[PDB]
RNA sequence: AUAAAUUUUUAAG
RNA sequence: GGAGGUCAACAUCAAGAACUGUGGGCCUUUGCCUAUAGAACUUAUAACGAACAUGGUUCUUGCCUUUUACCAGAAC
RNA sequence: UUAUAGUUUUUUUA
């Protein structure tokens, strides 16, 4: 399910909210990708250092 | 006045001396007994041992290709 | 109120609320009250910034059901009385 | 208690005695897909049997 | 006797076995005068004996009372982490 | 009930070692 | 990330450790967090301590698999009396937001630019004011002085990096041109919270000698600066011994300005010596004081 | 439905 | 002759679950087998002490300017 | 500038 990468110092994971299938409010280590047109949060992105 | 030594102190110069009597540490009896033995993909421009030495080595050149960087 | 010192919304205070509710309900009641407080009485004392912290900030308890949703209804749309 | 590096809750704490536990293969035996959590396994089990 | 036999007459042991220089020291007379991790450790050791057996010396005179005796030498054995400073020389004793 | 939460010891990691149950997350 | 916070706790403890043995002791009781965290004004080092927190510890075994979620905290650093300390990351806005705020702010300024054009007027600086520090380019820049000069700077980042190669010393903020970027954070509120959260100015000074200079009035005190004297002592001719030993004064004013903690009589262990002809007892040898 | 708590100093260059 | 001693000297106390002497048979003294007598003290949640310290070498750490002095584990 | 000051890498801002 995941996609990974790392840039600058960051280790980013990306979960499309589809395949999360169990959803929650998370603390601030979560960026939420927003569809340009429709404006939803369709994937949560996580960080690490 | 730094001189490279040319020599070493003969044990004899020591040997004549009288003893001391100081007792050091490591001489306290230990081990006191011995032991004995018994399609698209075409677009881009390209159409299809141990070497006894050091700074020419494979490892070392890896290493310094990491760390000093 | 600390949330409103803070110059923008932050996920921090939302996860703080939530993990406070799901510990016990007495906090649940305490919240819905405070929503009464702020919305009804105490909106009058806030500048059009801090609404940027609030509106989301209840947005996140209300989407995820900790509020729960229908407690909204107490809020009204009228030119009659709305600030 | 020591030699397994545990602490009985009221217990004296000691030193690892077998310090490096970090070496490990990525190895399927004890994994999660294959294990069922029913009862926690508190320590005092591990010090009792 | 040990001291005056090293030719240091300007160090003074008082009767509680503090070591104090009585004449501010010419540097050479410091170097010749550093003393030993032993001899310091053992100075302290004696200090402790004299301290307890002092408290007795008092009690025998009748000056305290057998209860304040007991408390006293109790307090000693606990607060030797103050009254002496043996922990400068062998620091191991800082388990005790 | 040191269960495997915690540290091997605080010798080098400079904390006090104290570990307490977390009231927050249960459900 | 566990180990990073782990490195914080370690490292900071190691620095306080430095200042500590900078005199002679590690004892925790001498060094209550006031000592290290009061702003320089009151006479403390003012180091910004974000160590403390509480550090999620849970049961590493599975956390090599699931992300089991926090079940426990490990107390990061300590105290003797606790209080707390505010720690930086609470005073720093997270990225997500500021990019959001940026987005909207610059939208508003899109409009207001269109108006003040169409009306042929010149800006209110109020219409801009509420947004003054919001926005990632930080609107202030638009109206900073030198703009029609700095239009001809280009590619400033890279240069700000290959400075890595072109010079000796650190420059730990490369990633911003404070000229191009605005200024992406302010703090001071920190100072305030550390000041009071230590128990208020009135307690903090109960550590010092400030009732020994006979001032009954506090806030009227600016200290004084010995920093200026730096040029006129000498320039070269100090032998090395005088450069270092002539560098060990500005410590020995500090460790006096907190004397009566640093020397104190609940000290854990030490052999008491009164000084020579005075009436002061010192617990243990501390040479500086 | 929690009872999980590291330290601590002297000499010499 | 008995009782004692804040008396001495000399033996013995960590092992095949373990000591010693002796008779007899075999090999060639050791050693194996058989028979016989005697075994204080100390041992099975194992030991002379229902107590509790220090030192040396060797590795692993921890403080971290360097050495004494050290932090806490292991083996000898 | 004082109760000093050779080794104790001598010296930087938010
Ligand atoms: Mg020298
Ligand atoms: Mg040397």
């Amino acid at each position: 399910p995941n996609l990974l990468f790392s840039m600058c110092g960051f280790e980013v994971r990306i979960l499309p909210r589809q395949r999360m299938e169990e959803v929650v409010s998370n603390d601030e280590g979560v960026w939420d990708l927003v569809d340009e047109r429709t404006k939803q949060r369709t994937a949560k992105a996580y960080l690490k250092v | 006045s730094h001189r490279p030594q040319l020599e070493a102190r003969s044990g004899a110069k020591a040997a004549a001396y009288t003893p001391t009597g100081i007792e050091h540490a490591r001489l306290l009896p230990g081990h006191t007994t011995l032991k004995y033995r018994k399609s698209w993909r075409k677009g881009t421009a390209f159409g299809r041992g141990y070497i006894n030495d050091m700074t020419k080595s494979e490892y070392h050149q890896e290493f310094l290709h990491k760390h000093v960087r | 109120k600390s949330s409103l010192q803070e110059s923008t919304f932050s996920k921090f205070y939302s996860i703080l609320s939530e993990r406070m509710i799901t510990f016990h309900r007495s906090w649940q009641t305490a919240y819905n009250e405070t929503f009464e407080q702020n919305y009804t009485q105490d909106i009058e004392d806030y500048e059009t910034d801090q609404l940027r912290i609030l509106g989301k900030f209840w947005g996140h308890l209300i989407s995820y059901e900790f509020l729960p949703m229908d407690c909204l209804k107490i809020i009204k749309l009228t030119e009659e009385e709305s600030c | 208690g020591k030699a397994l590096n545990n602490a009985i809750p009221g217990g004296p704490k000691f030193e690892p005695l077998y310090p490096r536990e970090e070496e490990e293969d990525y190895n399927e035996f004890n994994s999660i897909d294959r294990v069922i959590f029913r009862v926690p396994i508190r320590s005092e089990y591990k010090v009792a049997f | 006797l040990l001291i005056h036999r090293k030719g240091l007459t300007y160090l003074h042991l008082d009767y509680n076995f503090n070591l104090k220089p009585t004449k501010t020291l010419t540097t050479k007379e410091r170097k010749k005068s550093r003393l030993g991790n032993s001899f310091h450790l053992m100075r302290e050791l004696l200090k402790m004996m004299k301290l307890i057996v002092d408290t007795h010396v008092q009690f025998r005179l009748g000056n305290v009372d057998a209860f304040q005796l007991a408390d006293g030498i109790h307090y000693i054995l606990n607060h030797i982490g103050q009254l002496t400073g043996i922990y400068r020389y062998k620091y191991k004793v800082m388990h005790q | 009930s040191y269960n495997g939460i915690g540290l091997k010891s605080a010798k080098g990691s400079s904390t006090s070692g104290h570990v307490q149950r977390s009231l927050a997350s249960n459900n | 990330t566990e180990p990073l916070l782990d490195i914080l706790v370690k490292g900071e403890t190691r620095i306080q450790n430095r200042v500590k043995l900078g005199l002679n002791s590690k004892m925790p009781t001498r060094f209550p967090p006031a000592v290290f965290y009061t702003p320089k004004e009151l006479g403390g080092l003012g180091m910004i301590s974000a160590s403390h927190i509480l550090i999620p510890a849970s049961d590493l075994s599975w956390s090599k698999q699931t992300d089991t979620g926090i079940t426990h905290f490990r107390a990061g650093m300590t105290h003797e009396d606790e209080k707390l300390i505010p720690t930086i990351f609470r005073y720093i806005t997270t990225w997500e937001n500021e990019f959001l705020d940026s987005q909207r702010v610059w939208a508003e300024y899109a409009t207001k630019r269109q108006e003040a054009i169409q009306q042929n007027r010149r800006l209110a600086f109020e219409e801009l004011e509420g947004s003054w520090d919001r926005g990632i380019p930080r609107i202030s820049t638009l109206f900073q002085r030198d703009r029609h000069t700095l239009a001809y700077d280009r590619g400033h980042r890279i240069r700000r990096e290959f400075k890595q190669y072109s010079l000796e010393r650190n420059s730990p903020f490369w990633w911003t041109n404070s000229h191009h970027d605005g200024k992406l954070w302010n703090l001071n509120a920190y100072r305030t919270d550390v000041i009071q959260a230590l128990g208020g100015i009135e307690t903090i000074l109960e550590h010092t000698l400030f009732k020994g200079t006979g001032f009954n009035s506090w806030e009227g005190l600016f200290w004084e600066k010995a920093s200026g004297f730096e040029d006129s002592m000498q320039f070269k001719k100090l032998t090395h011994a005088q450069r270092t030993g002539l560098s060990q004064i500005p410590n020995r004013r500090f460790t006096l300005w907190w004397s009566p903690t640093i020397n104190r009589a609940n000290v854990y262990v030490g052999f008491l010596v009164q000084l020579d002809l005075t009436g002061i007892f010192l617990h243990g040898k501390i040479p500086t004081l």
